[PDB]
């Protein structure tokens, strides 16, 4: 094939950039938009569709769009393009998974779950200027408010993606590298197999293909996914399964990478189950943390590819402290771990099973059945490991609330911000906070960093933030990532990218 | 971005 064939998969929710919270979902809308900024590989922002973003205070902003940009439909990039997905993000009536990226936006609390104006539809903050330029007034300075303006959650939409969502989200029209083939025999996107992709003439943007074309293959197995790398029958694989980990080496040699990347994994316990909510809950996942040998599971089940948490963000972001007070949670204790199972059944008796559910297309066994083990044998409970098939399956249970057990979460960053990690996490109302999890005071200390006039002062605001999560263990940090990457004799030019990720437009193919 |  003359395109360059890449692992993924099927994404859980259809292509509108504000509905998509998932990695899934994420590499493909990041090849169909071009946003204000684009990131390089090292996650810095350059102005993109942006001709300028001015602000002097972290509180205001002036944006001037670059004239002559357009949609795949050949409609004009204008600042309502921008404006009207916002407000869309934005809207609860709407709801979008990304509505928290909009939160500091003056007239947020009045669009979506606040005291506030319910009449109105937009943000009182976001204010049209002229075609080509708009405002954004914030509620209070936010230090990485520029810095969010790559993410997808700010992608410019085509018009007619109003009049029809639905429509839109199973066949996007944007504005980036990249678009949906018009293929051969079938649709561009055949649900549960792949996405096939082509280059957008129209773009000069910043992230201009060195290739003819992506597809996307929604491998249902991983150890199948690096049997077709070896053979040449996939390009770019950026999940080595673990039966690989210890063999990639010398079966790949100068074909894989391998290297930190911004990406966690937690155990996460929805204080809606049996015995896991309030100060009962709090005290058990206190002991789960305290029942899990995170160094050894890195060292045997991963072969040194993961490492063990030392906060809920990850080892290379900026301002990252591995020797934070409190952090001792994060270590394995069995004696600990029983006497604060003990005083959660002060409470009330522990009964019943705990399983931890995970998506079996990514590698995941080995890692669950040993975590599995090690909460059975330390605390003497009946915890046990349950697969699901498909990614995009597990995550719809998880979002409508049906999955009824612990399961595995973890974020790849969107952009190199600690306070990305958290917020979307953890505060009261975001959308991926997937357990239920709600102090007004954590999200009050993150917006205490985000007004922080620098990153120096701001990154110890977060850390000392994370100091609560510490006491409430949300969820249980396990580990973040050396991410390894191999790919075929048949390409070069591959980067792996500061969250994991291969540097899609940039890989060459002979 | 939820990972995996």
């Amino acid at each position: 094939p003359d395109v360059v064939l890449v692992n993924g998969g099927e994404p859980p929710n259809p292509l509108i950039p504000t509905g998509t919270n998932d990695s899934n979902g994420g590499r493909i809308i990041d090849r169909l938009f071009a946003g204000l900024m684009s990131y390089d590989a090292v996650g810095k922002p350059s102005l993109e569709v942006a001709q300028s973003i001015e602000s002097a205070d972290n509180v205001n902003y002036r944006i001037t769009v670059k004239p002559g940009w357009k949609f795949t439909d050949g409609s004009p990039v204008t600042a309502h393009s921008f404006v009207d997905a916002w407000n869309y993000g934005a809207l609860s009536t709407n709801a979008q998974l990304q509505q928290h990226f909009f939160s500091p936006i003056e007239g947020f609390d009045d669009v979506a779950g606040a005291p506030g104006a319910a009449s109105r539809t937009t943000m009182s903050g976001l204010r049209v200027v002229n075609d080509l330029e708009f405002t954004v007034r914030l509620k209070a300075p936010t230090i990485d408010f520029t810095l969010r303006l790559g993410h997808s959650s700010f992608y410019p939409l085509p018009d007619s993606a109003f009049r029809d969502m639905a429509a839109f989200g199973r066949n996007p029209i944007g504005n980036g590298p990249y678009k949906l083939a018009d293929g051969p025999a079938g649709p561009a996107w055949e649900h549960n197999v792949r996405i096939d992709l082509v280059p957008n003439p129209d773009y000069h943007g910043n992230r201009k293909p060195r290739n003819k074309g992506l597809r996307f293959e929604f491998y249902a197995n991983l150890d199948t996914a690096y049997a077709d790398l070896l053979s040449g029958n996939l390009d770019v694989l950026d999940t080595i399964p673990p039966s690989a980990l210890t063999v990639y080496q010398r079966d790949l040699g100068d074909h894989a990478t391998s290297g930190p990347a911004a990406i966690n994994q937690t155990l996460d316990t929805p204080l809606r189950l049996p015995h896991f909510g309030g100060e009962e809950g709090r005290l058990r996942r206190l002991a789960l943390s305290a029942a899990i040998n995170r160094p050894q599971i890195c060292q045997q089940i991963f072969a040194g590819t993961r490492s063990p948490a030392r906060d809920f963000t990850a080892r290379s972001l900026p301002g990252f402290d591995p020797n934070l007070p409190g952090n001792e949670v994060l270590d394995y204790d069995p004696q600990r771990a029983r006497r604060l199972w003990a005083q959660a059944d002060a409470i009330s008796p522990w009964s019943g099973r705990y399983a931890i559910a995970y998506n079996a297309d990514a590698g995941h066994r080995d890692w669950v059945d040993a975590v599995a083990n090690s909460i059975k044998n330390v605390l003497g409970i009946d915890a046990v490991a349950a697969p699901q098939p498909t990614f995009a399956g597990f995550r719809t249970q998880i979002t409508n609330r049906a999955i009824d057990s612990a399961f595995r979460a973890g974020w790849r960053g969107d952009y190199p911000s600690m306070i990305e990690f958290l917020a979307p996490l953890f505060t009261a109302g975001a959308g991926s906070n997937d357990v239920g999890y709600i102090n007004p005071e954590f999200d009050a200390a993150l917006a205490a960093a985000e007004a922080a006039p620098t990153l120096t002062e701001s990154h110890e605001l977060v850390n000392d933030a994370q100091r609560i999560l510490f006491h409430d263990m949300p969820v249980v940090p396990l580990w973040d990532y050396i991410s390894v990457v191999g790919w075929s004799s048949q390409v070069s030019n591959v980067t792996v990218t500061w969250n994991g990720l291969p540097d899609y437009e940039n890989i060459v193919k002979a | 971005s939820s990972v995996t």
